[PDB]
């Protein structure tokens, strides 16, 4: 018969990582996050939002806020929210 | 054509899954099945998830059938954290506004002490010491499965069919000195508390201490 | 001649693809979260098990979902009226009826 | 034992960038320039307003900054507080004591607040 | 593409904040502290980039305005908008807060006035 | 007559926590920088929390300029902290105010100095009180009177809390204090 | 069967391995994680009944009659967990012995204890010793399989 | 990532003014000063990892705190540093904790 450990090991075993950070970060970058954007953009025309996302450390919404901002997105005949800089 | 239920569906399903790895009784699962649709039907935990309420439900259901299982033990079962389901087991109670009932040591006394193969007068004597110790409540703190497991211990250490602590708190998942407190708090009783129909292999004198 | 042996290995090895398939869903589960891994947490053991429970007390044979219909009445309650009756039933043989 | 080490890094750096110096076209000469200036320089209220009215409760800042203090520079390991009793965990930190210069590679400590 | 847009931006944004005068890329450069970005790059975003963009407008030796080239009229847009015959090209409401000053308090009044909006 | 069969062991208030707007946005970085005794990590949480020697409470100065004060033995005491809270970050530099003060929990405990039967407790309140030995060794009751929850341990401990008023931790427990006599071992 | 078929599939193509998503950009992670698992012998029980207090007990076929249970054993199994985790850490295993299955068994198995009994023992029991078997008993009834 | 602030100390600060006369004699470039700084920056980092070993207890009663951007600046006062022969009170000491 096999041990109940009171909680999920797992779960657990994520919590030492889950403690040590968060993704609720601040927004001091109305700047650094376009910065970044020339960096990204300059290897390729446009990116999914997902991938936008992994530079990021900001709520999606703040981001779609950016996004919106500097720049428009496609469905590139794919569905898929992706998102490029402006060519004006 | 049912998006709406599909997760309690689902749930069914992994009710089922989590009773089959213990081999529980149909009927338990039923009502539990029954206690889950009841909480469906209610939605105003729908702000929950469904996993820790099934494994609520089937908490419940033991005492239901007066044979409660530990949260160690349904924890073994499910993702939850112990935590969450007495969460979720205290919103069900106030959600479907029923009762509960206390705790006995002796609904464990079986599936332990057959866990350790050890003998129905083993197990009958712990029982009669663990059921003497909560009369006279000699252990007022201590959960009554730490007292029933020393009870255990000092049950298996009345008997040739001694077992180490950490063995049995392996077995129960308390800690090892919990039982060494609970049973330092049940050894100045230790002779008087065996039942009158008892055979030693040790003396009570000659009962270990830690 | 079709004997229990390889007839429940055939059943044995698919619900083992269906088991090590299940297994392998939480695998996916697993590397979704990628969390640490829970071996008997992914175990669905009733599933081969109430499987084979269906084909062994009707006779049928297969995943009834799907395949099944071309096996229909594999096996049957012992007849008691005597025990040379019941020894006959124990002997008994069958075909495909073609 | 421990100025031995101080040494050791002191010679260890130096050599390390002399390459560099030679890369910049620099004479060794001025590298020993360096080391020599260096190591010769090592020795009540009833209103939601007038809030005023409870003022002072906040010392001098100015206790903050004399060098009273001597200095010590270190990364944390762990922090820890209960109500008043504060707890420290900290590893390789540099010290200056009384104009003296210390290292550790790990510490611990305790407080009250 | 992400400098331009930068610097449209920061354009943008100074000319907000008070600069309602024209600039030039010198001039941002400064003020960013970003003139070490090399005389090379310096002289391509000048004389290249600059020149690429397709609304960027010449007052002389200053580059002005790419999306509003209206003065800062603010309230009334009556005359343009008025033109049935043509609609009116009216204005987006994004263009109007763009134009001077936020559009609702100025809209409250309009919405018994002359002005009708549609979320199209 | 008196009150009750039993009466009193002084149920006394231990925590008061009273929450005040500041009337002001502030910047919590530059009072963090400022401040010589109080923290902030916005990757913990997006307000300063700040504490006094002198109120020993603590406070908590979330960026709308709500603040929180914590850690009191009194109301005013929280009142009292709360205000000194509010001059220093106006001493900061900042147009803190005293805008819509006011409690937000109070604690209080004692010790009845008996033990009780908790199972027939349990079961003779079940309505109310709430218990499980497996869960916590301390019994939960909540009272809907003046909304109060005690909690009630096998030593004969007792801890009230989710007040706003002092009188109805004296009351909450001077209606359970007779119950727990009748409930004795 | 019971012997070796049902371990020959478990002798074919258990094992497998999983690797974790790569997840790019994370940074400088050595590459995406990845788990291996593999199984030894397979065990079985003697047949045998839990009981609603989560007890075992023996399996009576008469018992499997009288309550209509069925005829079944716990089937149990050798794995072990294995980490080519594609880290420096290759090569950590980690061992499990792991509930499968209740197998139900055919009357006078090996497996059916009673086999060695004798008749005496199987009166002794309340067993026919002209009651050979060779059929499973399903929630109390009997069942037999056609050829 | 490599932390600059131990370049403000005495080791760090007697080393920049050693090069600083040396930009002002200008005997190195000041790209040259740059490249030196930041080896001794990597170099005294390794320095910490490896040739560093001795570690040491302390107790102080905090007299002031501050926490921003990962890094921790205190004030304690009354503070005791601990070590087997090196025993040090101090009235006051200033601690800076990084991440």
């Amino acid at each position: 018969t096999n041990y109940k450990p009171v909680a999920n090991h797992q779960y657990n075993i994520e919590y030492e990582r889950k403690k040590k950070e968060d993704g609720k970060r601040a927004r001091a970058d109305k700047q650094h996050v376009l910065d970044m954007l020339f960096s990204a953009f300059e290897k390729h025309q446009y990116y999914n939002l997902k991938d936008l996302v992994d530079i990021t450390k900001q709520p999606v919404v703040y981001l779609k806020e950016i996004l919106k901002e500097i720049g428009v997105q496609n469905v590139k005949g794919i569905h898929k929210n992706t998102w490029e800089l402006k060519p004006e | 054509m049912s998006s709406s239920d599909r997760a309690m569906m689902n749930a069914f399903k992994e009710i089922t899954t989590m009773a089959d790895r213990i081999n529980l009784p149909r009927n338990i699962v039923d009502r539990t099945n029954n206690l889950f649709k009841q909480v469906y039907e209610q939605k105003s935990l729908k702000g929950r998830a469904n996993d820790a309420i099934a494994s609520a439900c089937l908490y419940i259901a033991c005492r239901q059938e007066g044979v409660p299982r530990t949260f160690k033990e349904i924890c073994a079962v499910s993702r939850i954290s112990k935590k969450e389901i007495g969460r979720c087991f205290k919103l069900i109670l106030k959600a479907l506004e029923t009762s509960v009932d206390l705790i006995t040591t002796g609904d464990f006394m079986s599936r332990f002490c057959s866990n350790l193969c050890l003998p129905k007068q083993v197990q009958m004597a712990a029982t009669h010491i663990a059921r003497k110790a909560v009369e006279l409540d000699l252990v007022p703190g201590r959960s009554p499965i730490s007292v029933a497991a020393a009870a255990i211990y000092m049950a298996s250490q009345a008997s040739a069919e001694k077992r180490t602590q950490k063995e049995i708190g392996d077995i129960a998942g308390v800690a090892d000195v919990t039982i060494r407190q609970s049973y330092r708090l049940i050894y100045p009783r230790a002779p008087d508390l065996f039942p009158t129909d008892f055979k030693f292999d040790t003396p009570v004198d000659k009962l270990p201490q830690l | 001649l079709d004997l229990a042996g390889p007839l429940l290995a055939f059943l044995f090895r698919g619900m083992f693809k269906n088991l090590l398939k299940e297994v392998r869903i939480y695998a996916q589960k697993f590397i979704d979260r990628g969390k640490d891994f829970n071996l008997e947490l992914a175990i669905k053991t009733r599933i081969i098990s109430d499987g084979l429970k269906y084909s062994l007390a009707t006779g049928n044979w297969g995943d009834q979902k799907k395949a099944h219909q071309a096996r229909a009445g594999v096996s049957q309650v012992l007849n008691r009226l005597t025990f040379a009756s019941t020894l006959s039933h124990l002997r008994r043989l069958n075909s495909p009826i073609g | 034992t421990v100025p031995k080490l101080y040494r050791s890094v002191i010679e260890d750096v130096i050599n390390d960038v002399r390459d560099i110096f030679l890369d910049d076209g620099v004479d060794e000469q001025v590298l020993m320039e360096l080391k020599t200036l260096w190591e010769n320089k090592l020795m009540g209220q009833v209103e939601e307003e007038p809030l005023n009215s409870e003022d002072d409760v906040s010392d001098e800042e100015g206790q903050e900054l004399f060098d009273t203090e001597n200095v010590v520079v270190c990364q944390y390991d762990k922090i820890h507080r209960s109500k008043n009793k504060w707890k420290f965990h900290l590893k390789d930190g540099i010290m200056n004591l009384n104009g003296r210069d210390y290292i550790f590679s790990k510490a611990i400590g305790d407080a009250e607040w | 593409f992400g400098v331009l847009a930068k610097i449209v931006n920061y354009m943008k944004t100074r000319h907000q904040r008070g600069d309602t005068h024209p600039l030039t890329l010198d001039e941002i450069l400064d003020e960013t502290q970003h003139l070490d970005i090399g005389l090379k790059q310096k002289q391509w975003l000048m004389t290249e980039a600059l020149v690429n963009n397709p609304k960027i407008e010449v007052i002389d030796g200053k580059y002005a305005f790419k999306p509003k080239y209206n003065v800062r009229d603010k309230k009334a847009l009556l005359r343009l908008l008025d033109q049935h015959d043509q609609r009116g090209l009216g204005g987006i409401l994004l263009e109007d807060i763009e134009e001077a000053l936020p559009n609702s308090q100025k809209a409250v009044k309009a919405l018994g006035d002359q002005i009708l909006f549609v979320n199209r | 007559t008196p009150a009750s069969e039993s009466s009193g062991i002084v149920p006394q208030l231990q925590n008061i926590v009273s929450t005040v707007n500041l009337g002001c946005k502030l910047d919590l970085k530059t009072i963090a920088l400022r401040a010589r005794n109080a923290e902030y990590n916005p990757k913990r949480f997006a307000a300063v929390i700040m504490r006094i020697r002198e109120p020993r409470t603590t406070a908590l100065i979330f960026s709308s300029g709500k603040m929180v004060c914590t850690g009191a033995k009194s109301e005013e005491q929280s009142r009292l902290a709360a205000r000194k809270y509010a001059r220093v970050v106006q001493k900061l530099g900042f147009p803190a105010k005293f805008l819509d003060f006011k409690i937000q929990n109070m604690v209080g405990s004692c010790d009845v100095k008996f033990p009780i039967r908790l199972e027939g407790l349990v079961l003779t309140h079940q309505q109310f009180s709430s218990y499980e030995p497996e869960l916590f060794p301390g019994l939960i009751y909540r009272m809907i009177k003046p909304r109060i929850v005690l909690l009630i341990f096998v030593s004969g401990k007792v801890v009230l809390t989710g007040a706003k008023v002092r009188a109805e931790i004296y009351e909450a427990f001077e209606n359970i204090y007779p119950i727990l006599k009748g409930f004795r071992k | 069967f019971i012997q070796m078929s049902v371990q020959r599939i478990v002798e074919d193509a258990p094992p497998i391995d999983l690797q974790a998503e790569a997840q790019h950009a994370s940074g400088e992670v050595e590459e995406p994680p990845r788990y291996l698992l593999k199984f030894e012998q397979i065990y079985l029980s003697k047949p045998t009944h839990w009981e609603r207090d989560g007890a075992p007990s023996p399996m009576m076929p008469n018992e499997a009659r009288l309550r209509n249970l069925t005829y079944s054993a716990p089937l149990y199994v050798d794995i072990t967990k294995t980490v080519i985790k594609e880290g420096e850490e290759q090569l950590q295993t980690q061992h499990q012995k792991t509930f499968i299955g209740k197998i139900p068994i055919m009357l006078r198995s090996t497996y059916c204890l009673l086999n060695g009994l004798t008749d005496r023992d199987l009166c002794e029991l309340n067993e026919c010793p002209l009651d050979p078997g060779g059929y499973f008993i399903i929630n109390g009834s009997e069942k037999v399989l056609i050829a | 990532m490599a932390y600059q602030l131990y370049r403000n100390t005495t080791l760090g600060n007697s080393l920049q003014e050693s090069l600083d006369e040396l930009i002002q004699s200008q005997q190195i470039t000041p790209q040259l000063a740059l490249q030196v700084l930041l080896q001794f920056d990597k170099a005294i980092n390794a320095a910490l990892a490896q040739r560093v070993r001795n570690r040491v207890n302390f107790r102080g009663s905090l007299n002031t705190y501050r926490f921003c951007d990962n890094v921790w600046t205190f004030v304690l006062n009354d503070v005791e540093f601990r070590e087997v022969t090196e025993l040090i009170k101090v009235d006051k000491v200033k601690i800076v904790a990084c991440d």
